[PDB]
């Protein structure tokens, strides 16, 4: 770091980071997802619709904002829609926080009314209990609950996507407990449209598949990021191609060669070879005589997921796997996937805890923006399988919050009196940040929730009834929340706020 | 080359002083705020705790390294106050400029810090009373010490863990801990915790189907290197750059494994019968897939991963001792652990060892998925379970939280000295700044600094009251009867380090480049 | 290259760079004192009350930097202190005698004026010199205890003290009749590992720690015989180079045992002849000294030729060939005591000797390894006064009266003398004064008022008998109060420093090259 002094890491880094965090989740969070454009280091276009991933991609060079980067990355693990509130309810407490510092509020005395807040907070949210529903046998009830999440991340197609994300998530395991993170994997394949992608259950690679087929129901792999160039451990690994007079013995050697390399993995058992090394030409000629089929031309990424699940482990070695690096499927079987061939595997009911979603789209960019939809889904889904209370749509739950906080303003007084108040405003900023999407005035939207007096139901979403305004039962119409997920937000939220805001100068030379 | 001479010289050296404690006097009680610092490798390290602050970075000056120098001091005997000794050095400063800047020497006002100070230490004897080694009393103590380092909550949350951890000695009674820190942290879903488990806890274990996961009756031999090599205690080359060597490796790893296992399941025979008592090895590396297997299948639980750091405590723990071989060992060199259980939590496993014969080892596992929590959660637990140890070493501790500071201050009563009016110089500067610790609870606290201090010491003028101001409200109180006290240590090693300092300070009147 | 630069221009230089360094050592002697903070290139801390070390660590200048580095050195070979003390006599005298007597036109009447005021000195502060005993140590005992607390150690005082005492007196030099000066080699102090002042022993002779350093190397024979090299055992150790190859591969097995097989037939010699103790000045090994342990017979290794044959007289016989040469005795007798105390593996043969011109190694111990380092220091101050008291049983009773006393002695002369001798030697007068002016500085008050009741108390009472105390910076009787400054220390440092003055007086160029 460099040098501070006058203690100005808490009245002037605060309020920095607090913008920058600002309008990448102010217009991007409720009903309607807005696309931003980060650029990679390898440049490419990337649209964000989410909160954990644009700040994972950012270099962040406040030391402020760090805190609140982390606990956004707890709330991607465990809500995926409460990541998206850690940002903007703690931007907003800090911007509320430095006006009660400079009337002669002290940083703790504030810090003490957050925190008892926050309590009462928590026990309001079982009056914002407002019907349950949870069935994981039922794809019509799953959708509906993931609907407002997926919307968050999405400008597209939000009724097609969160079919897809439902089909994925209960078809896999609809008696289980607790569900995983991982449970659902990604599959990104070019081509089609959006509306056009698929469910699949299992290993899809999406990279190129040859041999031919030979099983469809003996699924036993080995995987190597080992080539068959002519890279073998049992024997020297040495290639001999330098000499013109040798290397047309050794072309032809490499038929006999690759006989030897198939064999020795599918005797100890093999039918699929996975494969992350590459496979010449003649030796791409050995298997489709021999009639094992080949997963060519492996990235990291391909191998690793294919080791997760089934626990099978890659050397850069060539030898006969033992049993470590053997990993079994339930199924095999080449069939095209959106329309273009490649491997399906299945898994189910042989440990789960990967299925596959097609992502298509004829560019990269179309698929990005479904792919925070699906991966935010996936822990949305974890929420529902542990618990059934069911939280009304966005920014109808955070009105009634503020106004039985404004109540704990009268009830509690002391110096404490005023933080309790800003914390009321804070969860105000959510329906603000709509407000603020929908290009109307902030007020007028608020002015409408308190009139009505309907805690539970009344938001402004963003509609075309948002901008000559109306309000809507956000109760009742496929939008709804889940009760963890706000308890969980809320706590992370308020754990990283009031942090930065202790933070004082860093004293160095 | 240049040189500064003079009072104009000694002026270059305090006032850099009463700016680094100017800066730090943000800190202290859980009514101050954490301070974020980053040095120059990155990382947040959000710390309140002023020894920590001092070695990872700071101002630079001449002081600076005696601010550091005796929160070095002040860490190592008694491990508490480190925040405490800054604030008080530096408002004997302020003081002490006034009377030079009058026309007056550096040292006749050095020589009445002397005076001064003496009779403080003696303040000390009279206005501490013993009090209990019991848990509950060392409680009200642990609240307190806890609050100075660090916030309110963190505090809260610390108090009951670390009394049982300085508990769990044998009547062996030492200003600090030695063998009773264990750090062991986990990215975990509580973003702040502390749990507490009683004995030495391994830092990863190995579990199989047919592994004991309860066992009631352990004889521990403790091992080191290594299952993937025989008449090993410390590593075996490798063979693998090239294709050929490869093979060779894994080869030769059969000869070794094959002569290992058999020393150990001969072990287990004479100590525990076949399978009617049960047999623990600890492996500090690699365990191999062919002696899991066998290992587990007898009634034997391998443990992988353990530390050096493991294999020193666990010997005390169990009373066996170290080998770094695995083989045979005398039945009556082994430990005895009288129950071992693995709890299998988040993605790390906790293997502990209880009923420990001689406990000097306790662990405290620290929760925190984040780096910002992590760091303050666990800086607190060294100088918290080093403050509580001061406190049962102690048979007497003082009354706290500026209780003792203001009674001191109106004791030593001015124009008591008439000797030359030399000692009457420090002993008036002195009176000032001990009541710097009421000045810096009320700057963080509601009602002005100064405001709420002559209202301690008009409480102070009845007697039967030590008062001073609360760390909870910033408001006057008697301090006693809330129970907040702190220990003797902190109250006299403060004393002493404080003066040579700021002595020293004013004794420098050459600087020289 | 040459640079020209004449007269005065050239002597205010010196005068700049001679008073910056004088001015915080005048205010660090006494018995009150201060710091010279050094600012470090590199940064740190460093501070001392002694200004040679801030010099060396760093500034160094052409004229006066260089002079007071230099002079002071040969002070701590001679007596050991008043290194202090040079610095501060060479820079005050310089500052205040140039500049009115260079205005007035006379530099080199100025040079004279300083041997006028040297003659003077000698002569009034031997007058005052009175004479103790050093058959009484109840006296010797005053003078010691005042050396040790000039550095401000009183813990450690007592016990410089004993061993000190008794130890110099019988350190003699080669001409045998002197006593006398005992000047360092003839008086030494090594310090031995840890030890507590239980484990102190008084040595009044030397001690050699690499004698007996095994339980299998002489015990304790009174008075031992050292048996040189000769014809029991050998001037030649070395490898031998007679014909080689690298080629050869013998060659490389021939050269390595040469250096062995050598050192046998040395340490085969010794077992044949039976000794008791072997000298080399050549220096074995341990590898070499164990054959001699099964004779049972100790070696004396890593010496010097001057240390063993001192050390001869000291043991009670002299310098044999090897044991069967016996021819009449040069000391028959000279230890009086042989103890051996073990602190690790290593076993430090003490031996008590008296009246003999040895090394005198004293023992000592420290309360820690680090303490031995601060006793020391103390030693090197405590044996001092016994080479001071036992040269001239008369020393002053000053106390910074003495510098006082020859301020004034000076005034009156130059009155009376008149001439034209009077105007640069009443310059010098004042001179002297400035010093003990500042010691009533660190007191308080109008310095100048407190030292005219010393003026007219030193033609009225007594010079320095009744002078003046720098820690009370009044008047007081110096021999009541037992504060006595060492004459041999004011003797030397008043010669050096009149020298050190009149070479910069003398100069008028500074060249670069």
């Amino acid at each position: 770091a460099k040098h501070f002094s006058g203690l100005e890491e808490a009245v002037y880094r605060n309020i920095q980071a607090c913008k920058e965090l600002a309008q990448t989740t102010r217009t991007a969070y409720g009903p309607n997802g807005m696309n931003k454009m980060v650029i990679n280091h390898l440049e490419k276009l990337f649209v964000t619709n989410d909160a954990a991933t644009i700040l994972r991609e950012l270099e962040v060079q406040h030391p402020a904002a760090k805190m609140i980067v982390m606990a956004s990355h707890m709330q991607e693990q465990e809500v995926g829609d409460g990541t998206n509130f850690v940002l903007v309810f703690a931007g907003a407490l800090l911007e509320l926080a430095e006006e009660l510092l400079r009337i002669g509020l002290s940083v703790s005395e504030v810090i003490e009314g957050y925190e008892i807040a926050c309590r009462k907070a928590h026990e309001i949210l079982p009056n914002l209990v407002c019907c349950s529903a949870k069935n994981l046998r039922d794809i019509d009830e799953v959708s509906s609950l993931l609907r407002t999440s997926i919307m968050s991340k999405q400008y597209g197609n939000e009724v097609f996507l969160a079919k897809l994300i439902a089909q994925a998530c209960v078809s896999i395991f609809p008696d289980s407990g607790h569900f995983n993170v991982d449970n659902i994997r990604v599959c990104k394949i070019l081509g089609s449209g959006i509306s056009s992608s698929s469910v699949l259950h299992g290993m899809v690679f999406k990279k190129e598949t040859e041999g031919d087929v030979t099983s469809v129901k003996d699924a036993k792999i080995a995987v190597y990021s080992c080539p068959f160039d002519g890279m073998i451990t049992e024997t020297k690994g040495t290639v001999l191609i330098k000499t013109a007079e040798e290397l047309m013995n050794f072309s032809k050697g490499e038929e006999n060669l690759m006989d030897a390399q198939v064999k020795a993995i599918a005797d100890t058992g093999a039918n699929v070879v996975v494969t992350g090394g590459k496979v010449a030409d003649m030796a791409l000629h050995y298997a489709n005589k021999y009639n094992i089929m080949l997963v060519r031309l492996n990235s990291k990424w391909d191998l690793r997921r294919l080791c997760k699940t089934v626990g099978a482990t890659a050397l850069p070695r060539l030898t006969p796997p033992v049993l470590e690096e053997m990993g079994h499927c339930d199924s095999v079987y080449l069939s095209e996937v959106g329309d273009t061939q490649v491997v399906v595997f299945k898994h189910e009911k042989e440990d789960g805890a990967i299925s596959t979603i097609v992502l298509r789209g004829s560019t990269d960019n179309l698929m990005d923006d479904i792919e925070r939809a699906v991966d935010d889904g996936v822990n949305t889904f974890k929420v529902l399988t542990r618990d059934k209370r069911l939280v009304p749509g966005g920014g109808a739950t955070e009105i009634e919050l503020a106004k039985q906080i404004t109540s704990y303003g009268e009830t509690c007084p002391g110096l404490e009196q005023y933080a309790i108040k800003k914390f009321a405003e804070a969860f105000e900023a959510i329906p603000r940040a709509l407000a603020e999407n929908s290009g109307v005035k902030a007020n007028e939207v608020i002015s409408k929730l308190y009139a009505v007096h309907q805690e539970g139901n009344k938001n402004v979403g963003l509609d075309i009834e948002a901008e000559v305004p109306a309000v809507k039962d956000m109760l009742e119409a496929g939008i709804l929340d889940t009760y963890l997920g706000k308890y969980w937000a809320i706590k992370l939220a308020t754990n990283a706020a009031v942090t930065v805001l202790r933070v004082d100068q860093i004293i160095m030379a | 080359a240049e040189v500064a001479r003079a009072q104009a010289a000694l002026a270059v050296n305090i006032s850099a002083a009463r700016g680094l404690q100017d800066v730090l006097r943000t800190n202290l009680g859980p009514k101050g705020t954490m301070k974020m610092l980053v040095s120059g490798a990155g990382d947040i390290k959000l710390t309140k705790d002023g020894n920590v602050l001092l070695h990872e970075m700071q101002i630079q000056h001449p002081t600076a390294s005696l601010i550091a120098k005796v929160a070095t001091a002040q860490d190592d005997i008694t491990g508490d106050g480190t925040t405490s000794n800054v604030l008080i050095i530096g408002e004997l400063l302020k003081q002490a400029d006034l009377y030079i800047s009058e026309g007056l020497h550096p040292r006749i006002i050095t020589e009445g810090f002397e005076a001064a100070k003496e009779k403080a230490l003696q303040f000390l004897e009279e206005v501490k009373v013993s009090r209990e080694m019991d848990r509950e009393t060392l409680i009200d103590v642990a609240r307190t010490s806890l609050r100075t380092k660090v916030h309110a909550e963190l505090a809260d949350v610390l108090t009951e863990a670390v009394v049982d951890s300085i508990l769990a000695i044998k009547k062996q009674d030492e200003p600090i801990d030695l063998f009773m820190i264990e750090i062991m942290e986990m990215k975990h879903k509580s973003e702040t915790d502390t749990s507490l488990i009683r004995g030495l806890v391994l830092d990863h274990g190995a579990r199989h189907p047919d592994m004991k996961k309860r066992v009631e009756d352990a004889y521990i031999l403790t091992c080191n290197v290594s299952l993937e090599y025989e008449k090993t205690e410390v590593n075996s080359g490798f063979f693998y750059k090239s294709a050929e060597e490869r093979e060779k490796l894994v080869k030769a790893e059969r000869k070794f494994i094959e002569d290992r296992v058999k020393k150990i399941i001969e072990l287990k025979r004479k100590v525990c019968g076949d399978s009617d008592k049960g047999f623990v090895v600890i492996n500090q590396k690699g365990i191999d897939p062919f002696s899991l297997d066998a290992l587990s299948k007898e009634g034997i639980v391998a443990l992988r991963r353990a530390k050096r750091r493991n294999m020193e405590r666990l010997t005390l723990a169990c009373g066996g001792v170290a080998l770094n071989s695995f083989d045979d060992l005398s039945p009556d060199c082994l430990g005895h652990a009288g129950l071992v259980y693995e709890y299998t939590l988040g993605e790390e496993k906790f293997t502990f060892i209880e009923k420990c014969n001689n406990p000097r080892s306790v662990t405290l596992l620290i929760k925190g998925p984040n780096k910002h929590t992590l760091t303050q959660i666990k800086d607190a637990v060294r100088d918290g379970l080093r403050a509580v140890k001061n406190a049962i070493d102690d048979g007497c501790v003082v009354p706290g939280a500026g209780a003792v500071e203001v009674a001191m201050a109106e004791a030593l009563i001015k124009h008591k000295p008439s000797v030359k009016g030399r000692a009457q110089l420090g002993v008036q500067a002195f009176a000032d700044a001990l009541l710097i610790i009421p000045k810096v609870l009320a700057q963080n606290s509601g009602f002005d600094l100064q405001e709420t201090l002559v209202k301690i010491q008009a409480e102070h003028s009845e007697s039967g009251q030590l008062v001073g101001v609360d760390l909870n409200t910033g408001e006057p109180m008697v301090a006693a009867e809330v129970g907040v006290w702190d220990n003797y240590c902190v109250k006299k090693q403060l004393l002493h380090s404080c003066t040579v300092i700021a002595t020293n300070i004013l004794l420098v009147d050459e600087i020289m480049r | 290259n040459t640079k020209r630069e004449s007269g005065r221009k050239v002597q205010s230089g010196n005068i700049n760079a001679a008073k910056t360094i004088a001015d915080i050592i005048r205010t660090c002697l006494g018995p009150k004192s201060m710091m010279k903070m050094l600012l470090d290139p590199m940064g740190g801390i460093v501070m001392t009350n002694d200004g040679n070390a801030i010099l060396r660590e760093i500034q160094v200048q052409h004229p006066a930097a260089k002079s007071m580095i230099e002079i002071s050195r040969t002070q701590d070979e001679e007596v050991g202190d008043g290194t202090t003390s040079v610095i501060i006599l060479a820079g005050e005298m310089l500052s205040v005698a140039e500049h009115f007597l260079e205005q007035q036109m006379h530099p080199t009447v100025v040079i004279s004026a300083y041997r006028k005021a040297l003659d003077d000195m000698i002569s009034t502060l031997k007058k005052i010199s009175i004479p103790v005993d050093i058959s009484d140590s109840d006296m010797m005992l005053n003078i010691i205890n005042s050396s040790i607390t000039t550095k401000a150690i009183s813990r450690w005082s007592s016990l410089a003290c004993n061993i000190a005492l008794d130890a110099v007196k019988m350190v003699q030099f080669e001409e045998n009749g002197r006593k006398e000066i005992d000047i360092k080699k003839y008086a030494r102090v090594e310090k031995i590992p840890g030890g507590i002042i239980e484990d102190s022993c008084v040595l009044r002779g030397v001690m050699i720690n690499k004698d007996v350093t095994h339980p299998r190397m002489r015990r304790y024979i009174k008075n031992p015989r050292i048996v040189l090299l000769d014809s029991s055992l050998e001037y030649k150790k070395g490898e031998s180079q007679t014909d080689i190859e690298i080629t050869r591969e013998e060659d490389f097995t021939r050269i390595l045992q040469m250096e062995e097989e050598y050192i046998q037939q040395l340490c085969e010699d010794i077992i044949q002849l039976k000794p008791d103790v072997v000298i080399t000045e050549k220096g074995i090994s341990d590898l070499a000294q164990h054959y001699l342990m099964r004779a049972n017979i100790t070696a004396i290794r890593r010496v010097r030729k001057t240390d063993n044959n001192r050390i001869a007289r000291a043991c009670g016989a002299r310098i044999v060939s090897r044991p069967e040469e016996l021819r009449e005795d040069d000391v028959g007798t000279g230890a009086g005591l042989l103890e051996i105390k073990k602190i690790g593996d290593e076993y430090f043969t003490f031996i008590t000797d008296c009246k003999d011109p040895k090394a005198c190694t004293i023992l000592l111990r420290g309360a820690s390894k680090e303490i031995l380092s601060e006793v020391e220091r103390n030693l090197q101050d405590a044996m001092q006064v016994c080479r001071n008291v036992l040269l001239d049983p008369q020393l002053v009773p000053g106390g910074g009266a003495s510098e006082m006393a020859v301020a004034h002695a000076l005034t009156e002369k130059s009155k009376a003398m008149t001439g034209v001798e009077q105007w640069p030697y009443r310059a010098v007068a004042q001179a002297l004064e400035v010093i003990p002016r500042t010691l009533i500085q660190n007191c308080g008050a109008s310095t100048i008022r407190l030292l005219t009741s010393l003026r007219a108390k030193h033609t009225q009472e007594n010079c320095e008998t009744w002078g003046v105390n720098g820690e009370t910076g009044t008047l007081v009787d110096m021999k009541e109060l037992g504060i006595w400054e060492p004459l041999a220390v004011k003797l030397q440092t008043y010669k050096t420093a009149v020298e050190t003055a009149v070479l910069l007086l003398r100069i008028d160029d500074i060249v670069s090259g």
